[PDB]
RNA sequence: UGCUGACAUGAGUAACGAAAAAAAGGUAUAAACCUUUUCACCUAAAACAUAAGGUUUAACUAUAAAAGUACGGCCCCUAAUUAAAUUAAAUAUAAAUAUAUUUAAGAUGGGAUAAUCUAUAUUAAUAUUUAUCUUAAAAUAUAUAAUUAUAUUAUAUAUUAUAUAUUUAUAUAAUAUAAACUAAUAAAGAUCAGGAAAAUUAAUGUAUACCGUAAUGUAGACCGACUCAGGUAUGUAAGUAGAGAAUAUGAAGGUGAAUUAGAUAAUUAAAGGGAAGGAACUCGGCAAAGAUAGCUCAUAAGUUAGUCAAUAAAGAGUAAUAAGAACAAAGUUGUACAACUGUUUACU
RNA sequence: AUAUAUUUAUUAAUAUAUUAUCUAUAUUAGUUUAUAUUUUAAUUAUUAUCAUAGUAGAU
């Protein structure tokens, strides 16, 4: 009667009309999921109609969509998956090197737009204020990497 | 070329100038003269041309009259081979050419 | 190679005026075209809904909960196992999903931090 | 065998009239990787179209990959006649050429620069190219209507992509025409069932 | 080709510091700049005064910065949406702190 | 930071080794920590184990 | 003919020859692994 | 200069701190050949087709009830 | 010529690794970073796409986006080969183990459908290597149906006009450059005789999983202890010229560098020119110099008959006569040894 | 073609300044070239770079 992609589109439309899932629900029923997702800020390359998440490394695209539907009530129409590389890191050169974690980030497309709330001022929020920790780090760098007559050299 | 100077090969115009029947040919697996150890047992054997071994009937069991359809070149033997066709049965087979 | 002796090649064989076909396309682009400055997409055209389900990952629509916005440690306690033991299955399931939601909100924030 | 498809050449109005695969319209495609835009007479495209547009590539404006996933439909613009759509398409190609080769310095001056004097980027995504394409589309359409029933329309991927309905898109000629700025229905996977959606749109205005 | 012995303290020092050729000389040929009453080299321009004049020229003969209209008239929210922030690399950060590795010119003493 | 370490448990053995430093090289470990910390942060009293 | 570049990496080959599972599968490799464990080795194989 | 603050030849690398390191460390998805497929425990979902495709088996797909 | 550590000496000496830089401004902080202009270098690359590799080096943490069609893996299939696996008694064996057979693994290879866009599931039933000539056909001109000379000759698409199903389909006719190149077709020459393995109709399905994707890749991002003139796989590689991927130039793109500025003694290296002479040099013409077409002609003695000798030497035509880019092209002979093309001491 | 001035009855004519000599479609898949169509898409003076200082003759 009709092609496969068209049938799929029709099914999706029907599910939307229903207010049921816009996708075939699986049979492997997870009652108590332990997976968390980190809603990320949007990059320049994305639109207001997209949202990107850090998800579990063993999280499926379909699984994510299901999670978004049932936990939150949001319906992701299209989903992409970006498994990042794990660059080598080490505490110091005396320690063994190992990779940082491969981290899975899934973009979604959604039928209504969204823009984040504006990040707070330094005076307003206590935590979101990068001056202090950065200063502390700088001071640590100065003190450990200070050698001889740079002990007398005044602090930055 | 000076390599051509002493190249003699006997001409057989009646000989077949086509491929052998593919059902009667098996691959001729190369060894380089190496046994199951992987060590050269037989010296001086190596990378020739690719070949197919031909399944030629030495036993000659079936019986009944068979017509020689063609006589071929065979790379794995000095003799020519003759493609027989059984007159009654229609079964095809190779045989050392007389 | 090119040399003193190389005579120039003949010109390519052109097809006569009468024999050449007229091209399928006659009228091309406008000559008046002008490079205008770009038109950057604006939020004014959007109507981001006040109850967009992605707000559920925030708490009171705050980019980050301050120390005052957070629940203090003395006021808050985790559930006791005995307390949980006399709760219904559906209730427990709901509690679990609320917990998970809270973690997600915190996880987003924690990551940012 | 048959080598050429509909996409394999430039198709004039007469060819379209003979065939009638799609209505009189032009398709526009964002590049999710780099932010570059790709115009086409058809809902599909090939390497030939890419070659035609991306003629002078550099580090800033690299010749894009033909991988199908990173290409996504920015805008589907419908017009009153096949000939008109062809003319619009030609105008867009001309504008692109001007920006890349002929009047490149002027275009560069017009763009947004970052510190260290480069055209603003995030990764290899440059958001100026899309903006230029919208501005170029607006220009080409305007020229077409100056040169010059169905009310023409521009089906957008996204309503946000307009600069502003007051500042731009409110010329007298457009208003006279009845240029309806519609958007494509997102009741399904927009990226995956894109071709189906485009077909449905094509069917709608015929 | 090769030293036959450990060269002594005496012999390395008389080699290095004994000859006047190898020593540093006093810069006797300083004199007053007429524009600002400070030390400068003889038969040389004052680096302060010429620098000041160069600065003046820059301030006057200044090619105007190109601010595109469309970016100048963006809303703040809209601008944030379009052009979000980013983490700079370690190298980039190092490059940014120019005062760490870039030497500004010192002023000379006032002549008497 | 720009870390991503906090979303995982990578290089676990190395972390254990660092975390569970031998107690006889505890002065060595804390000497550099003391140096790093400013005067208003640092405390004189010994940071006892859990 | 300049020497020195005798190592010519190719992950697949390395894993075939010196990978953990190759060691495990052979008796000799299993013995090696055991020996490394006894020594105290952090990294038993590629 | 690779970096303008370092005019002279310190023993600093073109990138990173040390070239050398422990080579014997488990592979990731990014490493290896074109044929090297690690996977991330994400998709024991359906079944691989004879032709190279894939067919989801929905009774073996995770819902979050 | 003890071991470890620390610090001297040579010495502020050599060296800073094939290199084209200049100004203005960012910035009254720049030989070295960024921008603009000028200049140069690479250009069948120092470009653009990729493979492998690797401390992610990237245009970066707000990070490399795939149901599939000039998208790869995964998957199906197997090659080379591998396997504490497989078969009262498979066979052999001081143990280890080894052999044969099964099964399983194993890419460097094979794998349906597709812009008209395409649908992969389940159930049921019975292809070494090379070549495209000659003839023949019709076409275009000269001469008087047939001769002479010249190209053309299997496929690839839009247009227009017809005839049949009914503006969508099928077939026919006519219109339309040259030179390379591709794929697919056909016919076929040579001996060295050219992989393996995995069905079709009908009904019922199909909500399309995972992993790769940055940049670098004749290299500062791999292998060489170094940001090492070494080693490193594949495809495009603007035109003008040409037999050509030779050679010159260089449209575009990329680049001009962890050393600079001056001075340029002796001396060294790598180049350019040289009166009169022309091997007198030297173990030795080593080194350097030496090309009067590269196309078309023509080309000897000897000889194993192979234009082997030959790309013969000389020589001719075209071009040039005072000369006036690069690159290809560098004599003739006698003797000793070895038939010849090959192979050899990676580094004398 | 644009910008700035002058005349004329925004237009045309003149003067000065700046920029431009591209582009697109046909000839049966691709590339180049050629011609045709399309477009305002120019041919003389004088320079420079590169090819061993490009080569050569003088100096
Ligand atoms: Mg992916
Ligand atoms: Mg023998
Ligand atoms: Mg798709
Ligand atoms: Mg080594
Ligand atoms: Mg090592
Ligand atoms: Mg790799
Ligand atoms: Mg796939
Ligand atoms: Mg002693
Ligand atoms: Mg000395
Ligand atoms: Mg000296
Ligand atoms: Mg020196
Ligand atoms: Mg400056
Ligand atoms: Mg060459
Ligand atoms: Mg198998
Ligand atoms: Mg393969
Ligand atoms: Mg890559
Ligand atoms: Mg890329
Ligand atoms: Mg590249
Ligand atoms: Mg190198
Ligand atoms: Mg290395
Ligand atoms: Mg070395
Ligand atoms: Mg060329
Ligand atoms: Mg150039
Ligand atoms: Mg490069
Ligand atoms: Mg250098
Ligand atoms: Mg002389
Ligand atoms: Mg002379
Ligand atoms: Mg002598
Ligand atoms: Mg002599
Ligand atoms: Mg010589
Ligand atoms: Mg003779
Ligand atoms: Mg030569
Ligand atoms: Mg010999
Ligand atoms: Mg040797
Ligand atoms: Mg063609
Ligand atoms: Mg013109
Ligand atoms: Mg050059
Ligand atoms: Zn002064």
């Amino acid at each position: 009667d009709i092609n496969v992609s068209e049938k799929i589109y029709k099914w999706t439309k029907a599910g939307i009309e229903q207010g049921k899932e816009h996708f075939k629900v699986g049979g492997n029923k997870v009652y108590f999921p332990k997976a968390r997702i980190i809603l990320l800020r949007p990059n320049a390359k994305h639109t207001p109609y997209q949202a990107k998440f850090i998800v579990p490394k063993s999280f499926n695209k379909l699984d994510l969509r299901d999670y978004l539907y049932h936990i939150y009530g949001l319906r992701a129409m299209n989903i992409t998956t970006q498994l990042l590389h794990g660059k080598f890191n080490r505490m110091n050169l005396q320690t063994t090197r190992f990779r940082e974690p491969q981290i899975k980030k899934m973009t979604i497309e959604m039928e209504e737009p969204f823009i984040w709330p504006e990040e707070p001022r330094p005076d307003e929020n206590s935590f979101w204020d990068s001056t202090t920790p950065d200063n502390m780090e700088k001071y640590r760098e100065e003190r450990l990497n200070c050698l001889g007559s740079d002990a007398n050299k005044p602090g930055t | 070329s000076p390599g051509l100077r002493w190249y003699r090969s006997p001409i057989y115009p009646y000989l077949y100038k086509g491929r052998p029947v593919r059902a009667l040919t098996v691959v001729r697996k190369k060894h380089g003269g190496r046994n199951n150890s992987g060590k050269i047992t037989v010296r001086h054997q190596g990378g020739g041309h690719r070949n197919r071994t031909r399944l030629i009937d030495f036993n000659r069991w079936e019986g009944g009259a068979q017509t020689v359809q063609r006589i071929e070149y065979d790379p794995g033997r000095s003799s020519h081979i003759a493609l027989l066709k059984h007159n009654t049965t229609g079964e095809l087979s190779y045989i050392i050419a007389c | 190679a090119r040399t003193k002796f190389t005579k120039p090649k003949p010109k390519q064989p052109v097809l006569p005026k009468d024999k050449i076909r007229p091209p399928t396309q006659l009228t091309h682009h406008s000559n008046n075209l002008r490079i205008t400055e770009p038109i950057p997409p604006t939020t004014s055209n959007l109507r981001c809904p006040d109850d967009h389900p992605l707000w559920q990952f925030f708490s009171n629509k705050k980019f980050i909960r301050s120390a005052d916005d957070l629940p203090p440690s003395s006021h808050i306690r985790p559930w006791s196992i005995p307390e949980l033991r006399h709760k219904s299955f559906n209730d427990l399931h709901s509690l679990w999903y609320n917990c998970l939601r809270e973690q997600n909100v915190l996880a987003r924030e924690n990551h940012l931090l | 065998m048959k080598v050429n498809h509909s996409i394999s050449r430039f198709r004039p109005a007469s060819w379209f009239e003979k065939t009638k695969i799609i209505p009189p319209q032009v398709y526009i495609f964002r590049n999710l990787e780099y932010g570059q835009v790709l115009y086409s007479q058809f809902p599909n495209f090939s390497q030939t179209q890419v070659d035609k547009l991306f003629v002078r590539p550099n580090w800033s404006n690299r010749k894009p990959s033909l991988r199908r996933d990173i290409w996504k439909c920015m805008c589907v613009v419908n017009l009153q006649n096949y000939k008109q759509s062809v003319h619009l398409y030609q105008n867009l190609c001309r504008l692109r050429y001007l920006r890349d080769v002929a009047q490149r310095k002027e275009s560069d001056k017009l763009r947004k620069k970052d510190s260290n004097g480069h055209v603003w980027y995030s990764g290899q995504y440059r958001p100026t190219y899309c903006q230029e394409a919208v501005a170029d589309l607006r220009e080409s359409l305007l020229k077409v209507f100056e040169n010059a029933a169905k009310k023409p329309s521009i089906y957008w991927e996204d309503p946000w992509r307009m600069g502003d309905k007051d500042k731009h898109w409110n010329y007298d000629v457009f208003n006279a025409l009845g240029l309806e700025h519609k958007l494509i229905q997102r009741v399904g996977n927009i990226a995956r069932e894109e071709s189906v959606i485009l077909k449905e749109l094509a069917k709608l205005e015929s | 080709a090769v030293p036959k012995k450990k060269v002594s303290h005496q012999k390395k020092r008389q080699k290095l510091y004994g000859p006047g050729k190898k020593q540093l000389k006093m810069i006797h040929h300083l004199n007053k700049c007429p524009s600002c009453g400070h030390y400068k080299r003889a038969n040389t321009l004052c680096m302060y005064c010429v620098g000041q004049i160069s600065h003046i020229w820059k301030t006057h003969t200044a090619k105007e910065e190109i601010k595109p209209r469309q970016e100048e008239e963006l809303s703040e929210l809209d601008q944030r949406v379009l052009y979000p922030g980013r983490r700079d690399t370690k190298y980039t950060k190092d490059l940014k702190d120019k005062d760490n590795y870039l030497e500004r010119r010192v002023r000379t003493l006032k002549k008497d | 930071s720009g870390s991503y370490q906090h979303l995982s448990n990578v290089g676990s053995r190395v972390m254990k080794r660092l975390g569970n430093r031998p107690k006889n090289f505890l002065p060595h470990s804390e000497k550099f920590i003391k140096k790093s910390t400013p005067e208003f942060m640092k405390s004189d009293l010994k940071e006892v184990d859990e | 003919k300049s020497r020195g570049n005798t190592y010519q990496p190719s992950t697949l080959k390395r894993k075939r020859t010196f990978g953990f599972l190759a060691r495990a599968k052979s008796k000799q490799g299993s013995k090696i692994l055991k020996r490394r464990k006894l020594k105290g080795r952090w990294f038993l194989s590629h | 200069l690779t970096r303008p603050w370092k005019k002279y030849r310190d023993g600093e690398l073109f990138y990173g701190l040390s070239k050398v390191g422990n080579k014997r460390v488990p592979l990731t998805t990014k490493q290896g050949n074109k044929t090297m497929y690690k996977g991330t425990r994400a998709s024991g979902i359906g079944r691989h087709t004879k032709f190279g495709g894939y067919v989801i088996n929905w009774k073996k797909v995770r819902t979050y009830v």
